[PDB]
């Protein structure tokens, strides 16, 4: 996208190193640290064969996905509000994502600015 | 325009393109003449003992048996020792054995003082 | 439990009109047909481990 | 059957599109040869093929009326659900 | 080959067809549409977009938590 | 109208 | 002890039989000592079968005996196209030749000592050279006994000096005796020659690229029921005696090997290559039997457990398969008067049945899975490749050549277009189909279970 | 696919020359030599073959074309190559 | 400029001669000559009522015909399959192994009984 | 023997505006292009210096070349064709008649019969034939492949087994 | 060489961690890939064996039934929405241009999906649109019911399969939920 033509053609060091984020402190700037949750826990996380990559956070809403699949058996067509809720959060995953992406995109804008008003101001 | 079509090894030049085709003259005019001539015999007397209804038996291709004896029998009969035969013989010959012993010895020598302090992980090959 | 035996099936029913062929009892005629229901019939078979696997997922 | 053929009169460059090359032709000022032997691919049946999206909505015409009553009777059901 | 066959074999005129050779044929293509845009009003959403893709300058940097070069 | 076809002689 | 007797007690029946009755008297009672023999699989665990003081049997001997005591049935009906013709005397003195042959490879495989394993593994040259030489066909048939028989001994014979310098030096040179009384082989440059008189002898009856030029010049003009006997139990000669040598030879065979193997190695990729540029049928299978048979070098040359599985395995099925191609050269050998490659084709739209044994022949010469060329083929693969990371790209390079030359047998002969001027090819007789038969299918229902081919190893 | 006979054949050929503008409908004939008897030249055989290369679909040989100039022997060459009798 | 009269003439020389090739290519109705093989009583009562040729008459023989091959084609199978797994194959462990099916939270099992315990309250995200 | 300068724009034509047809597709594109090849072609008849014509040869072989479909289009039965050689799988000679067991033969009595007599044209004309070849071979062998034909009545033309007991195209 | 394309194209999703999707594939490509092959070789039977498009064409309304197949085989193999082919592919593409992954790698999938269409509309325009070029004796027919039940049988295969795959197997790819429209 956008990202991928300011990083390239442009200056690189505007677009966080795809291999690195997040660099900055995740702390510093986020207050009241209540760190992300789980709802549920790897004992019926793992009783739920759950594929290491489909084991994110929006996994409550996988589980009870496949339990709702598996009772309305062969009704392939109901169970989709529950569907709809795991592309929910699954967006919400992304969102975040999103903004953790342009929070280190905000910090490296910052982290230059910092600098050079601290560099020339003599 | 157009510039050629360079004639190669696996790609020949086609009779159409070919100059000398469209080159007719007097002189190469009689020597096609007894190409078909010669063609013309070796038709008659294969389609005699082709279509002879006596014929039991296999027509014996003369040229076949000659190229047998060309390509199993007569290469050392008329082989001669000469120099080119000498570089081809030993650059295709204990040129590549050689090649090969550097390769194999130098990775068994890599491999066996690789395992020799152990830094060759062997943790489940058994089945050696 | 019933998962193996019929996806078992599915294969070993496949090979009868191999056999039958090398018996060189088929007259032909019937016998391009006589491959059609055996493949055919094969896919039937080969559906009630599919809908097994649906209803529950085991895999053997 | 016999394998009757069909007469040479009822087939001729009129009316066909191979006109469009002939008259353009007779201003080079020469006449096409095989001006009726194409003719039969022209004529016919054979003429008036549809257009390249014309044969993609090919039954789209049944699409209407399907569309109207599935649609129409699964609002139906709703409604009085 | 034997004469008598369900089609006659006529030459370079348009062949003969039979009404129920026509019938499937429009039968496929009706269900085709039917399918291919009725399931397009069902759940249209699939070639939409469930979630529409914010630009990223529209956020505050409240929820960023990024202070400016004040301080 | 079906003709005669030859084959090798496949009873040995 | 008790198949030797009967195989001896056949010397009296042929030579004696009705003038008819020969070939029907032969026939049945070497197809009734593989009873006998086939009781030789029958193997207890990793001790050894010993059944008298001179004769032994284990489970790399078993499948050879049963190999040969199999084999002369076949060379039995082979013989039956062109023997016909011969006196009576003539005839049976050839039975005489092939049962004496059978006398011989029956003893080698079962002689518990090294020497009286010599004394009968050279033994075996003299029923040849009668068979090649006197009932051989072509001119240079002549030239075929000299070549064979001197490049035997010019390395059999620095075996027999090596055998009896062991004989007085450790006291006694019997197969489990050196077994058990093992010494490692000092680095002395007198050992390096003892032991390359040690494994030349087998070398030349192993086509080595090099020591092979008595390979196209044996099999091609030998008579069909030599040419198979001598490329598929006469070639694994020497394989029983590297298997066996090898116990006294360590660990010397580990460094110098690799002048051999290696040689074994590019060689079998460019022999195979030969094949891929040929104009004479036989030729195919006689370098292409070289190329197998040099895959085993390597594969004893490693003395990897896995490769003397598939060594062993290798050794039997390529002598099945290259015994039954040497069957397919003769049939069309004999309808067309010649060895030309090119000069018989499209012979499937006549002999539709006979395309299909050259069907399966070649395929399974293709060793594809789980024919015994493939398991044995494979286990030499996978010993070579923990030996070292290369030899994949070398001896499957080897397998690239071995589908090709397999295939371009069975398409410029049996498929493609039949030449039209020859007018001999007969329907063919219920002998050679059912020789075919009794070549294939003992391979294919082996296949189910081989644990009878592996080895000792196993 | 049902073969062609003799009268079938030589119907299909009549057809196709029937249709050529350079002769003319009516002085047609079986055995009508092209060149000389409809006026013809050398440089009209050649299309003449290709058309009648076309509602066949098979090639006659080069070899062959430039001898293959009547009606009638037209069709003694297509039989011969097709063995369709009747 | 086209054919020399001579080759001509050989050619309808040629044409008659292999007019007459394949005008012998035929086979006269009597041929083949069928020679008599044994026949089972099978085919005999199928066509003791084929030739009425109504509906009914060739759909049970149809019915028949896909029964028939059922039992010698997926009958005899199974019979044997399920003798082959559930008492030999079975009959030694780890031989045929199975997915244990994944139990969700609120799931009871048959022989246990107790109830896996329903996950959390959730977050609560609607749209 | 010779394609003189008569069939070497005769070839060179059928190859031309066969390779125009393998381009223009559309019938009425072809026709266009194909008239407009015509009349190239014979612009120049009057070309009575044989060395110009043999030039004009050489404009007309090295753009067919270039002019050439690098996708050349063969119709299935001629070399190249995607159905060349393909019914050699059933075209078995007519000579491993014979060899068909007593029963094989008893299979198929009136062909065979037939067969026979066909035999006999045969036998009983090849000394006849051949005899007819030599006194009308001239010195030194034939000095052209083409085999003269039936001098007399009777006798059938020299060499006419194969040419005429040859498979049919469509054998099955 | 379609057949090709679309092994490299359900390979590359293996390639960036799709298996699943990739045997998702594996099952739409053998549907409509299969008519598309036998409804060539029903039209080479019906056209003499002839089997180059500059012959064919103006097969439109002499076989419509080979028609209908292919139009809407073809429309598979493109990706129409909600088809057997879009299910997969379209999301195939919808996955792959969205991850870490090679720079130019993506725009074949891109490219090649644009000449994926492109050969399905040639094939379409070439063999049965436009007019009948084919040889003037016309033996053409697909009348016979072992033709008409065998494309059939595949036909709401690859009408309606594409839905009865993607609802009943469980979720087992990490679904792409929010991405930009374009
Ligand atoms: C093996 C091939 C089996 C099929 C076969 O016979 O094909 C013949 C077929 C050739 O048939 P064809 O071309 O019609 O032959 C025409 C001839 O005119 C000859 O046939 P025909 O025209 O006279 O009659 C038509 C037909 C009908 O068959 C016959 O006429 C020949 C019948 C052969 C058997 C004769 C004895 C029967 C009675 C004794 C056995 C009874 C059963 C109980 C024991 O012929 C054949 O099928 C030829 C069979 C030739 C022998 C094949 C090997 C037999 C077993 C040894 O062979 C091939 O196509 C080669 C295939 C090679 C294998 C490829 C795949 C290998 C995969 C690995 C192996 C399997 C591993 C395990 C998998 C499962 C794990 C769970
Ligand atoms: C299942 C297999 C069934 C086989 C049925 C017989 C057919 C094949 C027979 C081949 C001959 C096998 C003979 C054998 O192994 O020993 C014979 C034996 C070998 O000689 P023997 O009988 O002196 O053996 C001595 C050992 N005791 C004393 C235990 C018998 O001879 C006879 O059985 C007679
Ligand atoms: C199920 C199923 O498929 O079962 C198959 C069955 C079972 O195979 P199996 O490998 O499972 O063996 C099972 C054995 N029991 C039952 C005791 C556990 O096949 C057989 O029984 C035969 C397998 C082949 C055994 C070796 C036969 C060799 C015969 C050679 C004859 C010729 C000798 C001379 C020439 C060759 C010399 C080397
Ligand atoms: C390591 C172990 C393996 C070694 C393998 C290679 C050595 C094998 C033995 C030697 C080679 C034998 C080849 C076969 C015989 C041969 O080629 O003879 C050729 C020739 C035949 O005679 P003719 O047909 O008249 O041709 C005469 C041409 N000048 O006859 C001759 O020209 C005369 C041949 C005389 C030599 C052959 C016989 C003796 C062999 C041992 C020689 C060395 C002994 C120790 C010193
Ligand atoms: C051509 C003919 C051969 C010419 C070369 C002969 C080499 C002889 C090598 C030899 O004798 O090596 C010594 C070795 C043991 O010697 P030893 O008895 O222990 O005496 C004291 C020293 N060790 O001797 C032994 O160990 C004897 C066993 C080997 C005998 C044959 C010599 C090696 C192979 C030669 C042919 C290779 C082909
Ligand atoms: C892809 C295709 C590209 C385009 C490819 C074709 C070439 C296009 C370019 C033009 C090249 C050239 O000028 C004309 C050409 O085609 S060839 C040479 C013709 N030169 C003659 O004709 C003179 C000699 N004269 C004769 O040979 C006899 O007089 C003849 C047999 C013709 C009598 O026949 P008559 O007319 O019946
Ligand atoms: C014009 C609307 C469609 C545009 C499609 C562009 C496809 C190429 C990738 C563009 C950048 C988005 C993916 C990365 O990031």
């Amino acid at each position: 996208g956008a990202h991928l033509a300011r990083r390239y053609l442009g200056d690189a060091s505007k677009e966080p190193d795809p291999l690195r984020m997040p660099t900055f402190p995740p702390d510093y700037g986020f207050p009241e640290r209540k760190e992300r949750e789980m709802v549920a826990t790897q004992q019926e996380m793992n009783d739920a064969q759950l594929m290491l990559q489909q084991r994110d956070y929006c996994a409550h809403y996988l589980i009870q996905l496949l339990k709702c699949k598996r009772d309305s058996f062969p009704n392939f067509l109901a169970c989709k509000h529950e569907q709809h809720d795991w592309d929910y959060c699954e967006h919400l995953d992304y969102v975040k994502r999103m903004k953790e992406f342009e929070r280190e995109r905000r910090l490296l804008q910052r982290k230059k600015r910092r600098e050079q008003r601290e560099a020339e101001m003599a | 325009s157009f510039p050629k079509y360079k004639p190669s090894r696996l790609a020949t030049l086609p009779a159409t393109l070919d100059p000398a085709e469209y080159d007719i003259s007097p002189e190469t005019r009689k020597a096609q003449a007894e190409r078909l001539a010669i063609r013309s015999r070796l038709k008659r007397e294969y389609l005699l003992q082709y279509n002879d209804p006596n014929r039991l038996g296999v027509i014996e291709d003369p040229a076949l048996i000659r190229w047998t004896y060309a390509r199993s029998a007569n290469i050392y009969p008329n082989f001669r020792p000469t120099p080119k035969t000498s570089l081809l013989g030993a650059l295709f010959g204990i040129g590549p054995l050689f090649f090969w012993y550097y390769v194999f010895k130098t990775d068994r020598d890599k491999k066996e003082k690789l395992i020799q302090e152990g830094k060759l992980d062997q943790t489940f090959n058994i089945s050696y | 439990n019933p998962f193996a035996s019929l996806t078992l099936t599915t294969l070993i029913i496949l090979t009868i009109p191999i056999m039958m062929s090398n018996s060189n009892i088929y007259k032909t005629n019937l016998y391009p047909n006589y491959v059609k229901t055996t493949v055919s019939y094969a896919f039937t078979l080969s559906l009630v481990p599919l809908l097994m696997f649906m209803h529950t997922g085991q895999e053997m | 059957s016999k394998m009757e053929l069909p007469d040479y009169k009822q087939w001729k460059i009129e009316g066909t599109p191979l006109e469009t090359v002939q008259e353009k032709l007779a201003a080079r000022g020469l006449r096409d040869p095989w001006g009726r032997n194409e003719a039969w691919r022209y004529s016919g049946g054979f003429a008036n093929n549809v257009s390249f999206v014309g044969a993609l909505l090919k039954g789209f015409k049944w699409g209407f009326a399907a569309f109207v009553v599935a649609v129409g009777a699964e609002y139906y059901l709703e409604s009085q659900n | 080959a034997g004469g008598g066959v369900h089609i006659e074999p006529r030459y370079r005129q348009f062949p003969q067809l039979t009404r129920s050779q026509l019938i499937q044929a429009e039968f496929f293509s009706a269900t085709m549409w039917f399918w291919i845009l009725w399931r397009f009003w069902h759940d249209s959403d699939a070639v939409l977009g469930h979630f529409p893709y914010p630009d990223p300058s529209q956020w505050t940097d409240e929820e960023l938590g990024i202070l400016p070069d004040d301080e | 109208k079906r003709l005669f076809i030859i084959k090798p002689s496949g009873f040995y | 002890l008790k198949i030797i007797i009967p195989t001896t007690m056949l010397l009296p029946m042929t030579w004696m039989s009705k003038h008819n009755m020969i070939w029907i008297n032969a026939t049945v009672h070497s197809l009734l000592i593989s009873l006998i023999s086939l009781s030789l699989l029958n193997q207890l665990g990793e001790n050894s079968l010993n059944f008298s003081l001179t004769f032994f049997s284990d489970s790399l001997s078993a499948p050879l005996l049963v190999l040969t005591t199999w084999l002369l049935p076949l060379m039995l009906m082979a013989s039956q196209s062109h023997l016909s013709k011969e006196t009576t005397t003539r005839k049976k003195l050839y039975i005489t030749m092939l049962i004496l042959l059978q006398l011989f490879l029956i003893m080698t495989f079962t002689a518990t000592e090294l020497i009286l394993f010599y004394i009968l593994f050279e033994a075996t040259l003299v029923p040849t050279l009668i068979i090649i030489t006197r009932w051989g066909n072509q001119t240079e048939r002549l030239n075929a006994g000299l070549y064979f028989l001197f490049y035997t001994l010019a390395g059999s014979l620095p075996l027999l000096v090596a055998l009896v310098y062991i004989q007085n030096t450790t006291g006694s040179l019997n197969f489990l005796i050196i077994h058990y009384w093992s010494h490692p082989l000092s680095n002395s440059w007198s050992n390096i020659f003892m032991w390359l008189a040690c494994i030349m002898a087998f070398m030349v009856k192993m086509p080595l690229y090099g020591l092979h030029l008595w390979l196209p010049k044996a099999h091609v003009e030998a008579p069909i029921a030599g040419s198979m006997v001598l490329a598929a139990v006469l070639l694994k000669l020497g394989g029983y005696g590297m298997m066996r040598i090898t116990t006294i030879l360590n660990p010397l065979t580990n460094y110098m090997a690799y002048p051999f193997l290696m040689l074994s190695m590019w060689g079998m990729i460019m022999t195979s290559s030969i094949c891929l540029r040929q104009t004479d049928l036989k030729s195919l299978i006689a370098y292409s039997s070289v190329s197998h048979m040099a895959l085993v070098i390597v594969a004893i040359m490693i003395q990897t457990p896995w490769s003397f599985m598939g060594a062993t395995a290798l050794m039997i099925a390529h002598g099945l398969t290259s015994s039954m191609l040497f069957c397919l050269a003769n049939t069309n050998y004999e309808r067309v008067h010649s060895r030309t490659m090119i000069l018989a084709r499209g012979l499937q739209t006549l002999l539709p049945l006979m395309a299909t044994w050259w069907l399966m022949a070649s395929l399974t010469n293709l060793a594809l899975p789980p024919s015994i060329n493939l398991i044995g083929e494979l286990f030499i693969i996978t010993a070579s490749f923990s030996w070292s990371n290369i030899t994949i790209i070398l001896m499957g390079m080897n397998m690239m050549i071995t589908a090709l030359y397999s295939l371009y047998m069975l398409i410029t002969t049996q498929r493609g277009k039949y030449t039209h001027h020859i007018n001999n090819i007969k329907a063919s007789f219920t002998r050679e189909n059912a020789l075919m038969a009794l070549h294939i299918l003992p391979l294919l229902l082996l296949t189910l279970n081989p644990k009878m081919i592996l080895g000792p190893l196993y | 696919a049902p073969p062609l006979t003799l009268e079938a054949i030589k119907d299909r050929v009549l057809y196709v020359l029937k249709l050529y503008d350079k002769i003319d409908p009516e002085k047609l004939s079986v055995n009508s030599h092209f060149m000389k008897d409809l006026g013809l030249d050398s440089l009209d055989q050649v299309e003449i073959i290709m058309a009648m290369e076309d509602e066949f679909g098979f090639e006659i040989p080069d070899i062959d074309a430039e001898k293959l100039m009547c009606p009638q022997e037209i069709v003694d060459y297509i039989a011969d190559k097709k063995d369709v009798y009747e | 400029s086209g054919y020399t009269p001579d080759e001509k003439l050989r050619l309808q020389q040629l044409r008659e001669l292999r007019r007459r090739w394949l005008k012998d290519q035929e086979l006269s109705p009597r041929e083949p000559v069928l020679p008599p093989r044994r026949v089972w009583p099978m085919e005999q009562f199928w066509n003791k009522f084929l030739q009425d040729g109504a509906p009914w008459k060739n759909v049970i023989y149809k019915t028949y015909r896909h029964s028939i091959f059922a039992v010698t084609h997926v009958l005899i199978p199974v019979w044997i399959i399920h003798y082959y797994l559930k008492y030999h194959v079975t009959a030694k462990p780890y031989t045929v192994v199975e997915r244990k099916p994944r139990i969700f939270p609120g799931d009871t099992i048959l022989e246990t009984g107790e109830v896996i315990p329903l996950m959390k309250e959730f977050p609560d995200q609607h749209h | 023997a010779y394609l003189t300068h008569q069939q070497k724009v005769l070839r060179l034509y059928k190859r031309a505006l066969r390779h125009l047809e393998s381009w223009c597709v559309h019938r009425d594109k072809y026709r266009y292009f194909a008239c407009l090849m015509r009349a190239r072609f014979d612009e120049h008849k009057n070309e009575k210096d044989m060395v110009k014509a043999t030039q004009l040869l050489r404009q007309a072989e090295e753009e067919f070349w270039y002019g050439q479909h690098p996708q050349p289009y063969i119709f299935p039965e001629s070399p190249g064709g995607t159905s060349y050689e393909r019914y050699e799988c059933y075209k078995v000679p007519e000579w491993c008649l014979d060899d068909w067991h007593p029963s094989e033969k008893a299979m198929y009595p009136d062909y065979f019969a037939k067969r026979e007599q066909w035999k006999r044209l045969r036998r009983e004309s090849w000394e006849r034939e051949v005899k007819q070849l030599q006194e009308e071979t001239p010195p030194g062998g034939p000095r052209t492949e083409a085999l003269p034909p039936a001098r007399k009545e009777g006798d059938l033309p020299p060499l006419w087994w194969h040419i005429v007991t040859r498979p049919r195209e469509r054998p099955m | 060489f379609s057949t090709s394309s679309q092994l490299g194209l359900m390979m590359v999703t293996i390639g960036i961690n799709q298996p699943h999707l990739a045997f998702l594939h594996i099952c739409m490509h053998a549907f409509f890939k299969a008519m598309l092959f036998m409804c060539s070789g029903s039209i080479i039977h019906s056209l003499n064996d002839e089997q180059d498009i500059r012959k064919m064409g103006g097969l439109y309304k002499a076989m419509p039934f080979t028609t209908t197949a292919l139009i809407i085989g073809s429309l598979a193999l493109t990706g129409m929405p909600y088809l057997t082919g879009f299910y997969s592919k379209d999301l195939i593409i919808e996955a792959v241009n969205m991850s870490y992954t090679n720079a130019w790698a993506l725009l074949m999938t891109l490219i090649a999906t644009s000449l994926t269409a492109a050969y399905s509309t040639r094939i379409i325009f070439f063999a049965f649109l436009g007019k009948p070029r084919f040889p003037p004796l016309v033996l053409i027919n697909e009348n016979n019911p072992l033709l008409i039940n065998s494309i059939k049988r595949l036909l709401i295969g690859s009408i309606f399969a594409g839905f009865i795959i993607s609802n009943n197997i469980p979720p087992m790819t990490v679904p792409n939920t929010t991405m930009p429209l374009y």
